[PDB]
RNA sequence: UUCAUAAUAACUUUUCGAAUCGCAUGGCCUUGUGCUGGCGAUGGUUCAUUCAAAUUUCUGCCCUAUCAACUUUCGAUGGUAGGAUAGUGGCCUACCAUGGUUUCAACGGGUAACGGGGAAUAAGGGUUCGAUUCCGGAGAGGGAGCCUGAGAAACGGCUACCA
RNA sequence: UAUCUGGUUGAUCCUGCCAGUAGUCAUAUGCUUGUCUCAAAGAUUAAGCCAUGCAUGUCUAAGUAUAAGCAAUUUAUACAGUGAAACUGCGAAUGGCUCAUUAAAUCAGUUAUCGUUUAUUUGAUAGUUCCUUUACUACAUGGAUAUCUGUGGUAAUUCUAGAG
């Protein structure tokens, strides 16, 4: 008696995108929330596209169960989602990996020690060399 | 502030963008360009707000960045360019077209053109100079400075522009008893049938402007905006009219009109 | 430099602190309605006080000028979906004389015990605050929710929950285990 | 290690304001003027180190500067710099006289050579033939719509008079 | 309007009027590397437009008269002319005149006063507060000086004095 | 949200305050303290002083490339891919903080700029640069300078001296 009922409204086409964008309704007795790649599956199943060109989101359920809002978009290509959508949610999605980047401060501070020297450090490596040598 | 100041907090923004008080801390500034920020409109807000085409800024900016919106024939790639009053914004995309024109309430409100009369434009003058070399150039409050009109158009004027290659295709003197839309203030975006000019001469000339149900009210001469003779807007007016109706008949209409 | 989330006060305490046929009276409603704290009564004071304030300002001025028509109807309009006042008063006058009972008559619990579900209305209370009632497929775990006339028709259990037809849940369900296991 | 100023002509340090051209100091931010120290002109004892020129070549043979030659670093890169540097006959097609380097990655062995601005391309030619085509046909097309507005303007005057003629012998 | 614009005369230690980049590279055949053509990007004179920037009219600022005359040799009020300004202007300079404000509170003193949109308070009338979510103004220890730049008397920009 | 009550006297009426009362986007402080939503916050005394860290840097197909950087496999004889550094241009005059100075000063409403400057943004706009056009590069005029390579100076500073 689980029957996922997915449900869409306010859906329109935007080319512009390459993409149709909706509201998603989720309708789940005796059920917690619906765990976003279902919902991916379920939609691409329903608009006959992949599970890949679909980006759901915003999963929030009403106070007391039963139905649950969210917000998706069905691309017309998997490109389309590797070229129009933010990557945070392409790792979600696991289709891109998650960049690595070292702590801002980290970044920032060296940012500040580039600042600090004018030029290359090609120029200083031998001089300090020489400098601490002699 | 020492210079020109280049944020816009989100208070300060007009009332008329529809912005939300809440959900962000700035207002999208316009740019320089054909219009007062105070009047004009961002596509930004356009396409994100008005349209509801694209969640967040970035992928507007990427709408913008594509070359798909098209303000008076031109590209117009800038995301908060100004496109201000009754520019017509193109799609190829959807193929689709838009006048900017006030509501009766005063914002602008999204108006579906067909893609034929889309082409033009109509332009209030708000000069008339001999320019260097003794040549004659008319300027619009869109900025367009045309170059050689008819020697008999005058300020205050409507002209019509091709927006394909720039210059005038027709033009209506200003005058009594013509067809008019209001831009500014409280009468912000009605239509009236001009019934009188009247001078204080030496600063802001007034004019009392019947609607289409014989309600005058006066105006300044600055917010006026010629639109056809009486009976035959030029261009086609958004849903409404600009009637102005008072609320009593908005929630009367509203329960006449009942379907849910 | 963010814009400010404005915010209010829905209460006001009496001039008077401690004179006693008002902390008797106030003591009674609390009785037959159950309520929590006296700071109740004065929220529904509060909201009567600015009925009456509008309805003196919409009075001082002539019948059928625009915004006395506009308004007041707008004010009865709400008041009749609301359910306190009858519909045979719709005057804008009669609007005068609300004695605060009739507002605290659209309470949650009090429509609840006056539709039974509730022996007490007190139990009625603690229902509200155990998630056991639903508005038409929608729980409610307040107290008041100001109970609406349209509405009031589909104030039931809820789908989950006992006394809905659902789980018997966290007692009875662990007293069947202890008995089924010893 | 405070540098010395040429046209300090004094033998001491002296605190002195700079900006911009003037050597013994670089401008970080635009156009700004810094106070720093340099050192005079005149030599005495107090200078650490001597940057001396060798101008004329000597007997004695010095192991490090002469017999040797510092390779010289970068050919020249305008067309014009070229053709003076090589003497190439100015018609000659200077192209294919620059200075390759290939280079050894270690196993691949690629080309890298600069590329030549201020060349004569056939695209150069291109841009100067689309400027003026443009400029006369602008010119061309101003021409014309004054000469329709002139045309426009006597239709009205005739016009006008014509009106004006009819009002006088109608009075 | 001495405005726009035009015209005549001359002047200029002669300003600008494309020696700049991407893509695509079509057509003519003068069949050569020949002549030619697009969509662009940057610059570029002038005038508009916009973002502004300055100055600016009227009217409106709390307490104090145990502050009633104040301002003008050093600019106070006005004139002329010039300088300087981007531009009006004692803005400054030279020569003139003697004016300017004030019991309708000037000038002076205090403000634990940034002004304002507002907040608290509530029969009506008011009283108090407004450092601060918005708008202006001022400042970056205090004062002065200035380069760059359309824009600063900048301060996470400089120069000097003082602490 | 038009309300009063206690105290002078042996007692009564009054003028009067004092006190009681109710708020406070007014804070301080005490005692307490379970949940949801929301959220002020070194302003008052010191516009007092600050260690340390960060808070403005930016490159597109399109301004400059021989990084003696990667790329080098499938686009590659002038280079053409990617892309440090540096030159160029642009912004750094916005934002943010604070309320010391300031009393027709700032500011508000309303005016004016026929009295001005205005990068940018958008519209437009320029045949003449000839100077006796029968001896001129226009099929493209010159020299520098960074980065870099190398020798360095100071105890240290976003210090930079010299040569190519
Ligand atoms: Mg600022
Ligand atoms: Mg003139
Ligand atoms: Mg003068
Ligand atoms: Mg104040
Ligand atoms: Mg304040
Ligand atoms: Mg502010
Ligand atoms: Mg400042
Ligand atoms: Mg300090
Ligand atoms: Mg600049
Ligand atoms: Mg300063
Ligand atoms: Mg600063
Ligand atoms: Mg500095
Ligand atoms: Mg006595
Ligand atoms: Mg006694
Ligand atoms: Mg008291
Ligand atoms: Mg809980
Ligand atoms: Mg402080
Ligand atoms: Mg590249
Ligand atoms: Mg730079
Ligand atoms: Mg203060
Ligand atoms: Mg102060
Ligand atoms: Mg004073």
């Amino acid at each position: 008696s689980d029957a996922i009922t997915i449900r869409t409204r306010k859906v329109i086409s935007n080319p512009l995108l390459a993409r149709k964008q909706f509201v998603v309704d989720v309708l789940h007795p005796n059920r917690a929330n619906v765990s976003k790649d279902e919902l991916r599956e379920k939609l691409a199943e329903a608009y006959k596209a992949e599970k890949d060109a679909v980006s759901v989101f915003g999963f929030r359920t009403q106070y007391g169960g039963g139905k649950s809002t969210g917000f998706g978009l069905v691309y017309n290509s998997v490109a389309d989602a590797k070229k129009f959508e933010p990557a945070y949610r392409l790792v979600r999605y696991g289709l891109a990996e998650k960049v690595e980047k070292a702590s801002r401060q980290q970044r920032k501070q060296r940012k500040n020690r580039g600042k600090k020297i004018f030029g290359t450090g090609k120029s200083i490596a031998k001089k300090a060399a020489r400098r601490n040598a002699d | 502030a020492r210079g020109p100041k280049k944020h816009l907090k989100r208070l300060a923004a007009p009332h008329h963008w529809m912005l939300d008080k809440l959900s962000g801390c700035y207002a999208p500034r316009p740019s320089a360009g054909p219009h007062k920020l105070r009047e004009s409109l961002p596509l930004i807000v356009f396409l994100r707000n008005r349209l509801k085409y694209a969640l967040n800024g970035r992928e507007v900016k990427a709408i913008l960045m594509q070359r798909h919106v098209k303000v008076d024939g031109k590209v117009r790639t800038d995301t908060t360019f100004p496109a201000g009053f009754m520019d017509v914004i193109t799609l190829e995309a959807t193929n689709e077209n838009f006048r900017l024109v006030y509501d009766v309430k005063g914002r602008f409100a999204v108006h579906r053109i067909t893609d034929e009369e889309a082409s033009y434009k109509l332009a209030k003058v708000k000069k008339v100079q001999l320019g260097k070399k003794g040549i004659p150039y008319v300027v619009t409050h869109d900025g367009r400075t045309i170059r050689y009109p008819d020697p008999n158009i005058k300020v205050n004027d409507t002209v019509k522009v091709d927006l394909a290659t720039g210059t005038i295709t027709d033009f209506i003197k200003f005058d009594t008893g013509k067809l008019v839309y209001v831009t500014g203030g409280r009468n912000l975006g009605r239509v009236g049938t001009i019934v009188h000019r009247e001078r204080h001469e030496g600063g802001f000339d007034l004019v009392h402007i019947k609607d289409s149900l014989e309600n005058t009210f006066v105006t300044r001469l600055n917010n006026v905006f010629v639109i056809g003779e009486p009976g035959r807007p030029w261009i086609s007016l958004p849903k409404g009219k600009g009637i102005k109706l008072t609320i009593s008949e908005e929630r009367d209409r509203r329960r006449a009109q009942h379907g849910l | 430099p963010r814009a400010p989330r404005t915010y209010s006060k829905t209460y006001s305490t009496p001039k008077r602190p401690y004179e006693s046929a008002r902390l008797d009276a106030e003591l009674k409603l609390a009785g037959e309605y159950g309520l929590k704290n006296k700071r109740e009564i004065y929220r529904i004071s509060f909201q009567l006080s600015k009925i009456r304030r509008a309805a003196r300002d919409l009075l001082t001025r002539d019948e059928k000028d625009p915004k006395r028509l506009f308004e007041g109807n707008a004010l009865i309009r709400r008041l009749v979906r609301i359910g306190v006042l009858s519909e045979d008063k719709k005057k804008l006058d009669y609007v005068l004389a609300l004695k605060v009972e009739d507002f605290l008559e659209r309470r949650l619990q009090t429509q609840v015990y006056k539709l039974g579900l509730a022996k007490s209305v007190h139990h009625a209370r603690v229902l509200i605050s155990q998630r056991h009632i639903a508005v038409g497929k929608q729980i409610v775990n307040i107290p008041s929710f100001m109970v609406r006339l349209e509405s009031e028709k589909h104030i039931d259990f809820a789908r989950t929950s006992p006394f809905g037809g659902a789980r018997p849940g966290r007692v009875a369900r662990k007293r069947a285990a202890a008995a089924g296991g010893e | 290690g405070f540098p010395m100023k040429q046209g300090v002509l004094l033998p001491t340090r002296v605190k002195l304001l700079l900006a911009k051209g003037h050597s013994c100091y670089r401008p970080r931010r635009n156009g700004e003027r810094k106070r720093k120290s340099v050192r005079g002109a005149i030599v005495g004892p107090d200078l650490a180190v001597l940057a001396l020129i060798i101008t004329k070549k000597g007997e004695q043979e010095i192991e490090g500067i002469t017999n040797d030659t510092v390779p010289k670093r970068l050919g020249p890169k305008r067309a014009n710099n070229i053709r003076k540097f090589f003497g190439l006959t100015k018609e000659d097609d200077v192209r294919d006289y620059v200075i390759r380097r290939e280079v050894t990655k270690g196993d691949k062995s690629y080309t890298k050579a600069p590329k030549i601005q201020r060349l004569v391309t056939p695209q150069r030619l291109q841009r100067k033939r689309q400027q003026k085509s443009l400029k006369i046909k602008n010119a061309q097309a101003q021409r014309e719509a004054a000469a329709e507005y002139a045309q426009l303007l006597a239709k009205r005057l005739s016009e006008r008079k014509a009106e004006k003629a009819e009002v006088r012998k109608r009075r």
